[PDB]
C-alpha cells in the first residue's frame, strides 16, 4: 500500500542520490499530474508517486511541528521509504526507526514499511550475511510486540546503478492489493498454448511492473525485460514520436520482437490506452495462425475487457 | 566481399588525468562509463590491433602523458614513433589548469607530425564536458573552436566536444571511422538505389561488433544531428545486457504507429537497420527486402 | 583408446599398455624387449590365454619426473604435461619429447606405489632433477667448538657426519650437481684499524639503547665446479677448522676481539640467506645449458632462535615470493621444547614470529641410549601478542633426504580466489590481433607492449652488496666485508594490478598479479602456436595456473 514519500537521513546530502532516484524513475511517474484518482488501486498511489518532496530526514527533533501536514498524508494506505546506508550512521537511526513509526501505525490503519538496504558497495559474499544479521539482532522488539504494522524490509543489492529495488517494488505493488488471483490463474492458463516461461504484464511507460509465476527463477529475466521495455520505448520516444504526434500522446500501436540464436524471441504488444504484455518464447516456429497469435488476440481483448 | 588487407596507423596522445585511455577502453571492449573507474594508470606506449568490418586492422597507438614519457617522446626516439601516422587523436580535458603546457605540447607535436607526415590529419578532441553548464559548454566549446583554429594554422585540424556519459563520443568515433574508410562512392550508390526503390523513411548500416554509423540515407529532414548518436548509444546499451546471457542479437523487428524499423545482419560484420514509411506492413517485406539486399551485398 | 593388461599366473605386480580398440587378438606387438628383464622373467608366444583386454580406468594420482644434465625452463615442462594427458606409464620408463627426457620415477595412487597405470588429465606429475645448482652455506659460531651429549664437536658432527652421509647419497643416487662450500661467520669489536674501515658494521637496539661494532666474513670453498668422486672437500674443511680461529681473530682490524659469536643470541644467517637470493636472481646471466634446479642448503648448529631485524624478514618474506628455494638443516641436534624455526625481532613482551616458508631438518647422530634429554646448562662461577611459540605442539622432524638429492621444481596448478575489487584497482586489456607472415616479427611485438616483462611492476631487490675487501687468504675468494645498504620499498600500495591479454580471433589469457598466476581461455604460423607460445614466456618467470 504505497503512499511512498522520500525520507532519507540527511536534507542537502541523500537527497543528491535520492534525487538520482527520482530522476531514474519519476520522468515517467509525473503523467500523473491530470490524468485521474479516485477509481482504481493505484491511483492514489501513483498520486503518492507524484508527491515526491522533501522533509526534515531526522525528524526526532520536531516529532509534532512537521507532521500535522502529512498527518493527512499518512491516513488510509500507508507506506514510508527508508534507508539502510553503508557508513557507521545506521545503528542510531536504526534505533530511532521507532520514532519514526510509532507516530505512524498510531495514525492510520494496517501499514507497509519500506526499510530498503541500500548502497553499502563492498559487502563480502559473508559480510552481507553478517550485516543482514545485524538488522535481525536489532529489528526484533519493535515487531514482535506492535500488532498492526506491517515491515518490509528490502536489500538492494549495493552498487551505484542496478536494477535490484523494483523487482521488490514489484513486489510492493503485488502487496498493494492483489484483487486478481482469478487473472493470475486464468493467465496460467493463457499459457497453455504459448511458449510457456514467461508473460509479463506491463502497463505504461512507468517504471512499477507487475509479474506472475516466473521472476526470481533460474535469471534475472526481470533484468532482460526492463532492457527491452527500456529500449523499445526510447526508440519510440523521440525517434518515432517528435514528427507526427506529441510525446504525451501515447496512443501505442507498437509490437516489438527480439529473436536470438536458440530460436529465443522477446515478444511485446499492447494496446494503445495503457495496457501492455511481454511474453516470451522458446524453441518454437510459428508459421500458421491456429496456435499463438489467435488466443493471444483473445486474452489480450479479455484483459482489455477485465477492468 | 574483397579482403584488400591494408594496415592502418593512429595514435592518441594528450595529457595524463582525465580520459585518455578510458574512451577507447569503452569502444573495443563493451564497458560501461562506470566500469571505466578501474583502468587507472597506463604506461609509456601501449598499442593494439582492432579488426573492423573485415579488411581494415588498426594500429592503435595510446602514449601515456607523463612528464618523462613525453620528455622521451619528443627530445628521443620520435622518428620511429611519428613515422607513417596516418590518423592522430589529441585529448582534450576541460578542468584542467596548466593550459599553457597544453598548449605547448600541442605547438610542439603539430611541428613533430608536420616534419614527420605530409598527410596525416588531426582530430583533436575536448572531452568530458559533463561537469559545466549547458550554456558555458557552448561558450567554451567556442572558444576551443576560434583558439585550436588560430594555433592550428598551417595544416588544419578537426575539435569535437564530447564526454563519456553520453553519445557525441559515438559521434566523433563514426566520423573518425568515416573519414578512415577507404570506399564511399559505390556503397553510397548502393544505399541510395535500396532507399529510393523500396521507400523507405531511412536506412542505417554499420559495423557488428562495434556499432559506429557507418552509412545511413533519409529523406525525413526532420532528425537533427542526434538520431544516430541515441539510437547507436541504446541498442549498444542492449548488446552489453544480452552479452550476460550467452547470446547473439543479430534480429528484431518493431512497429508503432507512423513507425517500422528492423534491425539484422546483412554479412559477416555489417548490421542494418530500417525505417520504413509504411508501418502497417508484417515482415514479408522484411523477408523479400533482405532476400533483396542479400543478393546485391553478397555480390560485394 | 584400449587397454591391454598381461600378467601370468599370480605375478604379485602386472603390465599394461595402449592401443586403439583391440577386440578380435588378431595383431600382437614387438615394441620393447626391455620389459622383460625389468619386471618378469618369460617367454609369451602369441595367445598363451591370459592377455586381459580391459577399459579399467585407474589413474596414478602422483608421478614424479627426474631429469638429468640438461636444461629445461618450465614452458618445456608444461608442453611435456600437455603431450602427457592421456597415456600410460610404469616404473622406471624414458619419457621423451623434442630433445627432452625425463626418467619416470616413485608413481602412487593416495597410499602405495604402483608398478604400472594410467595418466589422465587430472592426477598431478611433479618435477624433480639430480642436476641442480646447489649452495651449501656453513655457518660458524662459538658453539661448533663446544661438545655436546654423546661426546663430539657440534663441527664434527655436522662435518664428519652429516657430510659424509650426503656424499655417499649422493654417489649411491647418481646424481651430479654444481655445488659452493662457503663458510660463514661474525665477530665482534673489531673497530678500527690503518683502512680497514668499509668493512665493519654496527648494530643495535631501539626499546633499550645497545650498539656494538661487528664484522661479517665469508670464506668460500670450492666455488662453479662440478665433479665426482666427493670427500676430498671433507680433508679441507678440516684444514680450514683448523687455521679457522686465527684467519679470524686477528684480521683486518685489532681492537679486543671476540669472535664467532653465538646463534641464539647474534648471527648473520638471515643475511646469509638474502645473498644467496642476491645469488639467484641473476640467473638469466651466464646460463649453463646443463643445470635445472636451484637450491641453497644452510648448515647450522643453531637451535632454531634467530634474533632478526625486522627489515630484513619482511623483505626476504617479498623475495622468496618470486622464487622458493630456501632449505634450512641443523646439525645440532637436541630439538627443542617449542616450535623451533622461530625469529625473535631486533626492530630499530619479546616479539616471536614463526616462518612457514622455510624447511627445516633435524639431523640426530647415530647411537642408542636411555633418555635423550632436551636442554642444556652451563654454571657461572661468580592487544593483540597472537604468536607465542610454545603452544604449537611438535614431536620429531627427520632430514627429508628427498628433498636435499633430488630438488623439486617449482609447481604449476594453485588455486587461490580471483581478482574482484577494493584493493586491485587496476585492470588493464590489450587485445592484439595477429597478422601471419611468412617472411620472428610477431611474438616480440605482443612482448614489449603488454608487458615489457614486468614493465607494469616492479622486481623488489633491494639488497646491495656493494662493497668487499678481500683478504689474501688464499687461492679461492676470500671476502670478508660488509652487506651495505638496503634499500627497501613497501609493495605497490592501494593497487594491485591485472591484466586481460586477448587473442580477437577467440582467445583470451586473464593475468592477475600478486605473483604471476594465469588462466588462458579459448573459446606462417596458427593462431594457437602464438597463444601457446605467448603463456609459456609468460610461464617462464612466475607461473602459476589456477584451476577450477
Ligand atoms: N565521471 C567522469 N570520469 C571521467 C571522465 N573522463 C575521464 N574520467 C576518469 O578519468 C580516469 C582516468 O582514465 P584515463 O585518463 O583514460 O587514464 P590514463 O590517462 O590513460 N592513465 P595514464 O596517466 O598512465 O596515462 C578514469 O578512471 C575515468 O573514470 C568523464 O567524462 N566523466
Amino acid at each position: 500500500k504505497p503512499r511512498i514519500l522520500l525520507m532519507g537521513l540527511r536534507r542537502s546530502g541523500k537527497n543528491s542520490i535520492q534525487k538520482v532516484v527520482f530522476h531514474k524513475m519519476s520522468p515517467n511517474e509525473t503523467l500523473f499530474l491530470e490524468s485521474t484518482n479516485k477509481i482504481y488501486k493505484d491511483d492514489i498511489s501513483n498520486s503518492s508517486f507524484v508527491n515526491f518532496q522533501i522533509w526534515d530526514f531526522p525528524g526526532q527533533m520536531d516529532f509534532f511541528d512537521p507532521t500535522f501536514d502529512y498527518e493527512m498524508i499518512f491516513r488510509g494506505t500507508g507506506a514510508l521509504i527508508y534507508v539502510i546506508d553503508a557508513q557507521d550512521d545506521y545503528m542510531e537511526a536504526l534505533t530511532r526507526l521507532h520514532i519514526t513509526v510509532s507516530k505512524a501505525y498510531k495514525v492510520n490503519p494496517d501499514m507497509n514499511f519500506e526499510v530498503f538496504i541500500h548502497k553499502v558497495d563492498g559487502l563480502s559474499d559473508d559480510h552481507k550475511i553478517e550485516t543482514q544479521r545485524d538488522i535481525h539482532q536489532r529489528a526484533n522488539d519493535d515487531l514482535a510486540d506492535a500488532g498492526l504494522e506491517k515491515l518490509h524490509l528490502s536489500f538492494y543489492l549495493t552498487s551505484i546503478y542496478d536494477h535490484s529495488i523494483f523487482e521488490a517494488f514489484s513486489k510492493v505493488v503485488q502487496k498493494l492489493i492483489p484483487q486478481l488471483p482469478t487473472l493470475e490463474n486464468l493467465l496460467n492458463i493463457f499459457i497453455s498454448n504459448s511458449g510457456i516461461e514467461k508473460a509479463f504484464l506491463f502497463d505504461v511507460v512507468s517504471k512499477i511492473y507487475i509479474a506472475t509465476d516466473s521472476s526470481p527463477v533460474d535469471m534475472q529475466s526481470y533484468e532482460l525485460c526492463c532492457d527491452m521495455i527500456d529500449v523499445v520505448i526510447d526508440v519510440s520516444c523521440i525517434y518515432g514520436l517528435k514528427e507526427d504526434g506529441s510525446g504525451s500522446a501515447y496512443d501505442k500501436e507498437s509490437m516489438a520482437i527480439i529473436k536470438l540464436n536458440n530460436t529465443t524471441v522477446l515478444y511485446l504488444k499492447e494496446v494503445t490506452k495503457f495496457l501492455a504484455l511481454v511474453c516470451i518464447l522458446r524453441e518454437e516456429s510459428f508459421e500458421r495462425k491456429g496456435l499463438i497469435d489467435y488466443n493471444f488476440h483473445c486474452f489480450r481483448k479479455a484483459i482489455h475487457e477485465v477492468f | 566481399m574483397p579482403n584488400t588487407a591494408m594496415k592502418k596507423k593512429v595514435l592518441l596522445m594528450g595529457k595524463s588525468g582525465s580520459g585518455k585511455t578510458s574512451m577507447r577502453s569503452i569502444i573495443f571492449a563493451n564497458y560501461i562509463a562506470r566500469d571505466t573507474r578501474r583502468l587507472g594508470a597506463t604506461i609509456d606506449v601501449e598499442h593494439s590491433h582492432v579488426r573492423f568490418l573485415g579488411n581494415l586492422v588498426l594500429n592503435l597507438w595510446d602514449c601515456g602523458g607523463q612528464d618523462t614519457f613525453m620528455e622521451n617522446y619528443f627530445t628521443s626516439q620520435r622518428d620511429n614513433i611519428f613515422r607513417n601516422v596516418e590518423v592522430l587523436i589529441y585529448v582534450f580535458d576541460v578542468e584542467s589548469r596548466e593550459l599553457e603546457k597544453d598548449m605547448h605540447y600541442y605547438q610542439s607535436c603539430l611541428e613533430a607530425i608536420l616534419q614527420n607526415s605530409p598527410d596525416a590529419k588531426i582530430f583533436c578532441l575536448v572531452h568530458k564536458m559533463d561537469l559545466v553548464q549547458e550554456d558555458q559548454r557552448d561558450l567554451i566549446f567556442k572558444e576551443r573552436e576560434e583558439d585550436l583554429r588560430r594555433l592550428s594554422r598551417p595544416l588544419e585540424c578537426a575539435c569535437f566536444r564530447t564526454s563519456i556519459w553520453d553519445e557525441t563520443l559515438y559521434k566523433a568515433w563514426s566520423s573518425i571511422v568515416y573519414q578512415l574508410i577507404p570506399n564511399v562512392q559505390q556503397l553510397e550508390m548502393n544505399l541510395r538505389n535500396f532507399a529510393q526503390i523500396i521507400e523507405a523513411d531511412e536506412v542505417l548500416l554499420f559495423e557488428r561488433a562495434t556499432f559506429l554509423v557507418i552509412s545511413h540515407y533519409q529523406c525525413k529532414e526532420q532528425r537533427d544531428v542526434h538520431r544516430f548518436e541515441k539510437i547507436s548509444n541504446i541498442i549498444k546499451q542492449f548488446k552489453l545486457s544480452c552479452s550476460k546471457l550467452a547470446a547473439s542479437f543479430q534480429s528484431m523487428e518493431v512497429r508503432n504507429s507512423n513507425f517500422a524499423a528492423f534491425i539484422d545482419i546483412f554479412t559477416s560484420n555489417t548490421y542494418v537497420m530500417v525505417v520504413m514509411s509504411d508501418p502497417s506492413i508484417p515482415s514479408a517485406a522484411t523477408l523479400i527486402n533482405i532476400r533483396n539486399a542479400r543478393k546485391h551485398f553478397e555480390k560485394l | 583408446i584400449v587397454e591391454i593388461a598381461h600378467p601370468n599366473d599370480e605375478y604379485s605386480p602386472l603390465l599394461l599398455q595402449v592401443k586403439s580398440l583391440k577386440e578380435d587378438l588378431q595383431k600382437e606387438t614387438i615394441s620393447v624387449d626391455q620389459t622383460v628383464t625389468q619386471v618378469f622373467r618369460l617367454r609369451p608366444y602369441q595367445d598363451v590365454y591370459v592377455n586381459v583386454v580391459d577399459p579399467k580406468d585407474v589413474t596414478l594420482d602422483l608421478v614424479e619426473l627426474t631429469f638429468k644434465d640438461q636444461y629445461i625452463g618450465r614452458g618445456d615442462m608444461w608442453r611435456l604435461k600437455k603431450s602427457l594427458v592421456s597415456t600410460c606409464a610404469y616404473i622406471t620408463q624414458k619419457v621423451e619429447f623434442a630433445g627432452i627426457r625425463a626418467q619416470a620415477g616413485e608413481l602412487w595412487v593416495k597410499n602405495e606405489k604402483v608398478m604400472c597405470g594410467y595418466i589422465s588429465e587430472d592426477t598431478r606429475v611433479v618435477f624433480r632433477s639430480t642436476s641442480a645448482m646447489v649452495y651449501i652455506f656453513i655457518q660458524m659460531s662459538c658453539e661448533m667448538w663446544d661438545f655436546d651429549i654423546y661426546g663430539d664437536l657440534y663441527f664434527e658432527k655436522a662435518v664428519n657426519g652429516f657430510l659424509a652421509d650426503l656424499f655417499t647419497k649422493w654417489k649411491e643416487k647418481n646424481c651430479s650437481h654444481e655445488v659452493t662450500v662457503v663458510l660463514f661467520s661474525r665477530t665482534f669489536y673489531d673497530a678500527k684499524s690503518v683502512d680497514e674501515f668499509p668493512e665493519i658494521n654496527r648494530a643495535s637496539i631501539r626499546q633499550d639503547h645497545k650498539g656494538r661494532f661487528y664484522e661479517d666474513f665469508y670464506k668460500v670453498v670450492v666455488q662453479n665446479e662440478r665433479r665426482e668422486e666427493w670427500t676430498s672437500l671433507l680433508v679441507t674443511i678440516k684444514k680450514l677448522f683448523i687455521q679457522y680461529p686465527v684467519l679470524v681473530r686477528l684480521e683486518q682490524a685489532e681492537g679486543f676481539p671476540q669472535g664467532d659469536n653465538s646463534t641464539s643470541a647474534q648471527g648473520n644467517y638471515l643475511e646469509a640467506i638474502n645473498l644467496s637470493f642476491n645469488v639467484f636472481d641473476k640467473h638469466y646471466i651466464n646460463r649453463n645449458f646443463d643445470r635445472t634446479g636451484q637450491m641453497s642448503v644452510v648448515i647450522t648448529p643453531g637451535v632454531g632462535v634467530f634474533e632478526v631485524d625486522r627489515l630484513l624478514m619482511i623483505l626476504t618474506k617479498q623475495r622468496m615470493i618470486d622464487n622458493g628455494i630456501g632449505v634450512d638443516l641443523v646439525c645440532m641436534g637436541e630439538q627443542p621444547l617449542h616450535a623451533v624455526p622461530l625469529f625473535k625481532l631486533h626492530n630499530r613482551g619479546d616479539d616471536y614470529n614463526i616462518p612457514h616458508w622455510i624447511n627445516h631438518s633435524f639431523y640426530t647422530s647415530k647411537s642408542q641410549l636411555f633418555c635423550n634429554s632436551f636442554t642444556p646448562r652451563i654454571k657461572l662461577a661468580g592487544t593483540l601478542s597472537a604468536p607465542p611459540v610454545v603452544p604449537g605442539f611438535c614431536c620429531t622432524v627427520g632430514v627429508d633426504w628427498k628433498s636435499l638429492t633430488t630438488p623439486a621444481c617449482l609447481p604449476l596448478t594453485t588455486d587461490y580466489f580471483p581478482d574482484r575489487q577494493g584493493l586491485q584497482n587496476d585492470y588493464t586489456e590489450g587485445c592484439y590481433d595477429l597478422l601471419p607472415e611468412a617472411d620472428a616479427q610477431q611474438v616480440f611485438e605482443e612482448f614489449i607492449c603488454q608487458r615489457l616483462m614486468q614493465g607494469y611492476q616492479i622486481i623488489v631487490q633491494p639488497k646491495t652488496q656493494k662493497p668487499n675487501p678481500a683478504v689474501p687468504p688464499p687461492l679461492s675468494s676470500s671476502p670478508l666485508y660488509s652487506r651495505g645498504l638496503v634499500s627497501r620499498n613497501r609493495p605497490e600500495e592501494e593497487d594491485q594490478y591485472w591484466l586481460s591479454m586477448g587473442r580477437t580471433f577467440h582467445k583470451v589469457t586473464l593475468k592477475d598479479k600478486m605473483i604471476t598466476v594465469t588462466r588462458y581461455l579459448p573459446k606462417p604460423r596458427a593462431d594457437e602456436d602464438e597463444w601457446q607460445l605467448l603463456d609459456g614466456f609468460v610461464r617462464f618467470v612466475e607461473g602459476l595456473n589456477r584451476i577450477r
